[PDB]
RNA sequence: CCGUGAGGGAAAGGUGAAAAGAACCCCGGGAGGGGAGUGAAAUAGAGCCUGAAACCGUGGGCUUACAAGCAGUCACGGCCC
RNA sequence: CGAAUGCCGGCAUGAGUAACGAUAAAGAGGGUGAGAAUCCCUCUCGCCGUAAGCCCAAGGGUUCCUACGCAAUGGUCGUCA
RNA sequence: UCGAUGUCGGCUCGUCGCAUCCUGGGGCUGAAGAAGGUCCCAAGGGUUGGGCUGUUCGCCCAUUAAAGCGGCACGCGAGCUGGGUUCAGAACGUCGUGAGACAGUUCGGUCUCUAUCCGCCACGGGCGCAGGAGGCUUGAGGGGGGCUCUUCCUAGUACGAGAGGACCGGAAGGGACGCACCUCUGGUUUCCCAGCUGUCCCUCCAGGGGCAUAAGCUGGGUAGCCAUGUGCGGAAGGGAUAACCGCUGAAAGCAUCUAAGCGGGAAGCCCGCCCCAAGAUGAGGCCUCCCACGGCAGCCGGUAAGGACCCGGGAAGACCACCCGGUGGAUGGGCCGGGGGUGUAAGCGCCGCGAGGCGUUGAGCCGACCGGUCCCAAUCGUCCGAGGUCU
């Protein structure tokens, strides 16, 4: 037998294939779906994604923001049926996995740290350019 | 009292209305019952069920003839399923609908000869202020003169891990009878590609 | 610590008794199928160097 | 508790262990054939064999990794030029590990040779 | 994850600044309070005539801890402080306002109040 | 040999009448032994007169793996001489 | 003499047990030899370098060199010292 | 007991008693209700965190269902600590002409690697369970576990002037504890990747290796082992009872729970649940396999069914034991695809005087994880092993 392929297959069905690519440094806005009083909102969160654990199905991905003058960082499973969709907003060039060292940096200096990424930009226009 | 024998894969997660439910995955069926007790001929009632084919090189003359005596094709492992009397020839995963209840079993992972702040849990001596080569030791296992003697069932450093345990009122999440596959939310013991039994269960 | 040491000499029969698993299990040997030396399975033949059938060292 | 882990310690510490294993290739992709104990050769097979199957590669780039576990040039061009040659069809397993019937002396350490395979 | 001696920022208008946990009010032997949760501290810093005072005895529900907190849905989250809203033993905010985010269990424990003023709930 | 020094202070005898003290051959690197040979005697072979006791080992007879105990004493029974 | 934590000596138990004296480190090849992880040569690796290198003085007193040896000393082995 | 039985408190680890702190079941109540008081039954589980002090104890803060009292050499120093006290130093108050003294205060003051026996935690070997084997099982008998709070519905109903506020029954959510698991959260991850400084080296540049720790520093880090993280458990139910409450009912024409007899009734006793277990010598049962071999309830020798040694190994493990496999083969190692991590290698080309930057490029490297492939090694073999006693 194989374990992994079983795995895969119980996952199969669970799978997304419509979310966008992304890295760290990049940011991102991820319309997710949240319950509250007593309907279901779909509630935007934008930040700088700091850190993609990958396992295929178990990738989850971190996401920062700085909301009201706190800090904020939430936890998404990459392939969540709670994730409406994700708009990407800006390809940072991180030089790095994870960017567990942005907690402790000013807005400015985590500016110079993750400078546009052209390459990723221009490739993006690239597209978009459908018929 | 419906059960099954079955291997352990692993354990992912999936979801369920808006919600996550770790589960881990059993290839259970198909098991082949190889011999049913009886109150009359053995004194008691259960099926002997068959897991896995075997390489009948590896078979050898008794085992090869019971298998005969059953009709039944070589196989790697044979367990019981108590007060379990199956209609027909074939058990499989089938047995189980979606939402029941299981309890399962498992030879636990082996951790060996562990200490006691593994196997018992203790707490040891501190690190510092003064301990004398105790951080990790248990403490006191007597009073003095009376008794002048240590318990039975005392708690002490020893071989931990590696035995039976049976897991309680798992909750069948799905079954997937294409492969013979059934999901459990919930833990279960042993390490993966490892034995367990899937077993009804005995609670409310 | 406080210097454990024994409380009485340890009797011929309790030591002689303890040894009941000091006997040394003799080495198992076969024989070599082109010399016919008897050597331990799975090692290369130290009486003509054959091992697998095919020659392997000088001897 | 060693619960699935791979490669063992050799009673040597982080570095020793890669010089042996590589001191061990050295020692190796130089005569073809050396003597030493079950388990130092055991777990040298699969440090060579990575190296020669870069020698397989040929190309600038593999050298240079080669070349930081074995340092010598001409063992190195040793190792791509004759060695490396009759082994591109072969798809691994390029050494080969025998066990020694006698028993060393001093230690009774069980003796076993690896040698590059034809 | 909140104990005693974990100082907890403020976040209302109640003139305290920042308070030490001194007890849970979550059982006989709790031992962290976290989102939504209720804890007894004493106020270790305020602000010069303000309601509370350097020393005062108070409740308040812990609504941003610095440890993540999962979530039926997978999810998590995770502020870069541990922040407290002083109330009364009715769970009533003695302050006017609160300061920052909150965490969207504490609607669920009975909050709603603060859940309202809180510039942005998560 | 101990102590810087005054000073302290041991252990250790015996082949045989006579070396006639084992040439030579054999296994072994040697030590050691196995025959040959000497002798009245060689478990008198120099690690030697006699060679006790603890202590160690090899072979044999009885006996022991549901039992308990200052180990022995009394009676009976089975096996060995 | 059966005892004096007796005196001299011999031999047991703990026991094939702890330990074999700095965690700076080892690997292969060639030779030697009855016999080699432990000796010689060669290459690779590690280690000290205000030293773990080089001189002088106290103290030790033949331990320096070479040839032939390994019973005993060497905390193993030894063809080495 | 002075040819030594180490003495306070704490930490660790328990276990027992019940004169019960809590949860449970009752009687009386100046018991309306809720909440209390007082005796009775009950020892299953539980009985928090802190501030002061060497402290036991006690006081106090915040809580709680509650923060119980006691025995085990005021349990527990061949298990730790060493604050008190209780050697030598020093000083204060006091007594003494003085040397010194008081237990009164004060600062300081060596706590000893190796377990022979019982005992305990785990693991094997031998033998035995009349033929010899390979498997799967009954469960006598032991062990483990046993806790509790909160909020809504019943219902602002019965009760009460009012505040307050039920029994019975029914749902939901927690706390501490326990067993296991590693999908997620979170740690380690000793060389999986990368960056960096100084020095020596290879090969001058470039690209690299060594050392700076037993990783040189730093940023990341699979598997695995982990918890703060996840699932699960406490039960339901059946039976017999304790304190109490009765039915029928004499003695004793009434009365009486008892003297004949039958009921109700505790978190506690029994079973049920989880784990071990036939050395359960009372050594059990079932399925299949082997057989009726030679020489002289015994011996020797060769086989059968089988096993053991040997080997490649394993989330199994100190050795041993256990589990898989041994060319009739995917067990380990290597090679290959995937996962995964690091995060755009070297080389060349373009821009820049230069450190550098850009593209080739998510590139190269790349342990453990899921699988494929006989390239390498588990070659070839050896040794044990029934003839089944008697009525
Ligand atoms: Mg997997
Ligand atoms: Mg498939
Ligand atoms: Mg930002
Ligand atoms: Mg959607
Ligand atoms: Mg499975
Ligand atoms: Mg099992
Ligand atoms: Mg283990
Ligand atoms: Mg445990
Ligand atoms: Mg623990
Ligand atoms: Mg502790
Ligand atoms: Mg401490
Ligand atoms: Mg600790
Ligand atoms: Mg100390
Ligand atoms: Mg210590
Ligand atoms: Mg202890
Ligand atoms: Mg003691
Ligand atoms: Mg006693
Ligand atoms: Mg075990
Ligand atoms: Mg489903
Ligand atoms: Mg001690
Ligand atoms: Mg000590
Ligand atoms: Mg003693
Ligand atoms: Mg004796
Ligand atoms: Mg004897
Ligand atoms: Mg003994
Ligand atoms: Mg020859
Ligand atoms: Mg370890
Ligand atoms: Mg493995
Ligand atoms: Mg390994
Ligand atoms: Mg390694
Ligand atoms: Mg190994
Ligand atoms: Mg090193
Ligand atoms: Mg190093
Ligand atoms: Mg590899
Ligand atoms: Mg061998
Ligand atoms: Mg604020
Ligand atoms: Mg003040
Ligand atoms: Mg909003
Ligand atoms: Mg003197
Ligand atoms: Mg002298
Ligand atoms: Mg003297
Ligand atoms: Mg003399
Ligand atoms: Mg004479
Ligand atoms: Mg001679
Ligand atoms: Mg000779
Ligand atoms: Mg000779
Ligand atoms: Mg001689
Ligand atoms: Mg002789
Ligand atoms: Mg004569
Ligand atoms: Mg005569
Ligand atoms: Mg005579
Ligand atoms: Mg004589
Ligand atoms: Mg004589
Ligand atoms: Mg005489
Ligand atoms: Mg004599
Ligand atoms: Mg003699
Ligand atoms: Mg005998
Ligand atoms: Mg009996
Ligand atoms: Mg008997
Ligand atoms: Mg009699
Ligand atoms: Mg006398
Ligand atoms: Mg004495
Ligand atoms: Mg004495
Ligand atoms: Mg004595
Ligand atoms: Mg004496
Ligand atoms: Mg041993
Ligand atoms: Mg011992
Ligand atoms: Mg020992
Ligand atoms: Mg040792
Ligand atoms: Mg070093
Ligand atoms: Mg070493
Ligand atoms: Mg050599
Ligand atoms: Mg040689
Ligand atoms: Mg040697
Ligand atoms: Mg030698
Ligand atoms: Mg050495
Ligand atoms: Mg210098
Ligand atoms: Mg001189
Ligand atoms: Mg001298
Ligand atoms: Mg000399
Ligand atoms: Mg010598
Ligand atoms: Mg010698
Ligand atoms: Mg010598
Ligand atoms: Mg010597
Ligand atoms: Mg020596
Ligand atoms: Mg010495
Ligand atoms: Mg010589
Ligand atoms: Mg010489
Ligand atoms: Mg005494
Ligand atoms: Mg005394
Ligand atoms: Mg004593
Ligand atoms: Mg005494
Ligand atoms: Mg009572
Ligand atoms: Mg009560
Ligand atoms: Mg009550
Ligand atoms: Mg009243
Ligand atoms: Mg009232
Ligand atoms: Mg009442
Ligand atoms: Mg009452
Ligand atoms: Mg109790
Ligand atoms: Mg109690
Ligand atoms: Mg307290
Ligand atoms: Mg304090
Ligand atoms: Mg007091
Ligand atoms: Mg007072
Ligand atoms: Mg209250
Ligand atoms: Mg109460
Ligand atoms: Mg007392
Ligand atoms: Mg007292
Ligand atoms: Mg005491
Ligand atoms: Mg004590
Ligand atoms: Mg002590
Ligand atoms: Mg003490
Ligand atoms: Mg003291
Ligand atoms: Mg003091
Ligand atoms: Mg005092
Ligand atoms: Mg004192
Ligand atoms: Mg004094
Ligand atoms: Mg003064
Ligand atoms: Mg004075
Ligand atoms: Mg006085
Ligand atoms: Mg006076
Ligand atoms: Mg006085
Ligand atoms: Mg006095
Ligand atoms: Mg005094
Ligand atoms: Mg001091
Ligand atoms: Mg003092
Ligand atoms: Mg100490
Ligand atoms: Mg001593
Ligand atoms: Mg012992
Ligand atoms: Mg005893
Ligand atoms: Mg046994
Ligand atoms: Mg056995
Ligand atoms: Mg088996
Ligand atoms: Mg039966
Ligand atoms: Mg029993
Ligand atoms: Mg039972
Ligand atoms: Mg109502
Ligand atoms: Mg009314
Ligand atoms: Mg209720
Ligand atoms: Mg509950
Ligand atoms: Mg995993
Ligand atoms: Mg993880
Ligand atoms: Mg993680
Ligand atoms: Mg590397
Ligand atoms: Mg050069
Ligand atoms: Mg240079
Ligand atoms: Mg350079
Ligand atoms: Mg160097
Ligand atoms: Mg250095
Ligand atoms: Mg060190
Ligand atoms: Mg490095
Ligand atoms: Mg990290
Ligand atoms: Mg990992
Ligand atoms: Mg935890
Ligand atoms: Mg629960
Ligand atoms: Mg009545
Ligand atoms: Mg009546
Ligand atoms: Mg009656
Ligand atoms: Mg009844
Ligand atoms: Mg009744
Ligand atoms: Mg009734
Ligand atoms: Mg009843
Ligand atoms: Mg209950
Ligand atoms: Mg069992
Ligand atoms: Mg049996
Ligand atoms: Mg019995
Ligand atoms: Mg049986
Ligand atoms: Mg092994
Ligand atoms: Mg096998
Ligand atoms: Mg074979
Ligand atoms: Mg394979
Ligand atoms: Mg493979
Ligand atoms: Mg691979
Ligand atoms: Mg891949
Ligand atoms: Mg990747
Ligand atoms: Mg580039
Ligand atoms: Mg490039
Ligand atoms: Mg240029
Ligand atoms: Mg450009
Ligand atoms: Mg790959
Ligand atoms: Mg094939
Ligand atoms: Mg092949
Ligand atoms: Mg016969
Ligand atoms: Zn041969």
């Amino acid at each position: 037998m194989n374990r992994g392929a079983l795995i895969k297959l119980v996952e199969s069905r669970y799978v997304r294939t419509d979310l966008p690519e992304f890295r760290p440094g990049d940011t991102v806005r991820v319309s997710y779906k949240v319950k509250e009083g007593n309907r279901t909102r779909i509630q935007d969160f934008e930040g700088i994604v700091i850190r993609i654990r990958r396992n295929g199905f178990n990738t989850t991905f971190t996401v920062r923001k700085v909301s009201y003058g706190v800090g904020v960082e939430r936890i998404f499973p990459l392939h969540s049926p709670l994730i409406q969709k994700i708009d990407i907003v800006q390809r940072g060039r991180a030089r790095r996995a994870k960017l567990y060292f942005i907690r402790n940096l000013s807005d400015r200096e985590i500016r110079r740290k993750l400078r546009a990424d052209r390459k990723r930009i221009d490739q993006d226009r690239a597209a978009e350019r459908a018929a | 009292m419906k059960g099954i024998l079955g291997v352990k894969v692993g354990m992912t997660r999936i979801f369920r209305d808006d919600r996550a439910v770790p589960v881990t995955v059993i290839l259970a069926g198909p098991c082949p019952v190889v011999q049913r007790r009886t109150p009359e001929k053995d004194g008691y009632t259960a099926v002997q069920l068959g897991f896995l084919p075997q390489n009948p090189k590896r078979v050898n003359r008794p085992l090869k003839g019971h298998f005969a005596k059953a009709g039944v094709e070589p196989v790697r492992i044979l367990r019981e399923i108590r007060d379990f009397n199956p209609e027909g020839d074939t058990v499989t995963v089938e047995i189980f609908k979606p939402g029941e209840r299981v309890d399962v079993t498992g030879t636990s992972k082996g951790r060996g000869f562990a200490g006691v702040m593994k196997r018992w849990n203790f707490a040891g001596g501190p690190d510092s202020h003064g301990a004398h080569k105790i951080h990790r030791h248990p403490g006191s296992i007597g009073n003095r003169k009376t008794p002048g003697r240590v318990y039975k069932g005392k708690k002490m450093a020893g071989h931990y891990g590696a035995e039976r345990v049976t897991v309680m009122n798992l909750e069948v999440v799905d079954v997937i009878p294409e492969e013979n596959l059934l999901l459990v939310k919930g833990a279960v013991p042993g390490p993966n590609g490892g034995l367990v039994i899937v077993r009804e269960t005995k609670k409310a | 610590a406080k210097h454990p040491v024994p409380k009485k000499k340890t009797s011929k029969a309790r030591r002689d008794a303890r040894r009941s698993h000091h006997a040394l299990t003799p080495p198992t040997l076969v024989p070599c199928p082109e010399c016919k030396a008897m050597k331990p399975p799975h090692t290369v033949c130290p009486e003509c160097g054959y091992y697998a059938g095919r020659k392997v060292l000088e001897v | 508790m060693r619960h699935l882990k791979s490669g063992r310690k050799l009673n040597r510490h982080s570095s020793h262990r890669l010089a042996l294993y590589r001191n061990q290739a050295k020692s190796l992709l130089t005569h073809g054939r050396i003597t030493t104990t079950v388990p130092k050769a055991k777990e040298l097979r699969g440090f060579v064999d990575h190296l020669i199957h870069l020698a397989k590669r040929g190309d600038l780039h593999a050298r240079r990794l080669v070349l930081r576990d074995l340092q010598d040039v001409k063992l190195v061009r040793k190792l791509f030029d004759e060695i490396a040659p009759r082994y591109r069809d072969r798809q691994g397993g390029y050494t080969r590990v025998l066990k020694l019937a006698e028993r060393r002396r001093g230690d009774g350490a069980p003796l076993a040779l690896v040698e590059l395979v034809e | 994850m909140i104990q005693p001696q974990t100082y907890l920022e403020v976040a209302d208008n109640t003139g305290a600044r920042k308070i030490m946990c001194i007890r849970v009010l979550k059982g006989s032997n709790a031992k962290y309070a976290t989102v939504g949760d209720v804890i007894v501290a004493s106020v270790k810093e305020a602000i010069p005539r303000g309601a509370v005072k350097e020393g005062d005895v108070v409740k308040a529900v812990v609504v941003r801890t610095k440890k993540e907190i999962k979530r039926p849905d997978g999810s998590a989250i995770r502020f870069d402080d541990n922040a407290a809203v002083i109330i009364n033993n009715q769970l009533e905010p003695r302050g006017t306002r609160v300061f920052g985010p909150v965490a969207r269990e504490l609607r669920e424990k009975g909050f709603m109040k603060i859940v309202s003023l809180a510039p942005e709930v998560l």
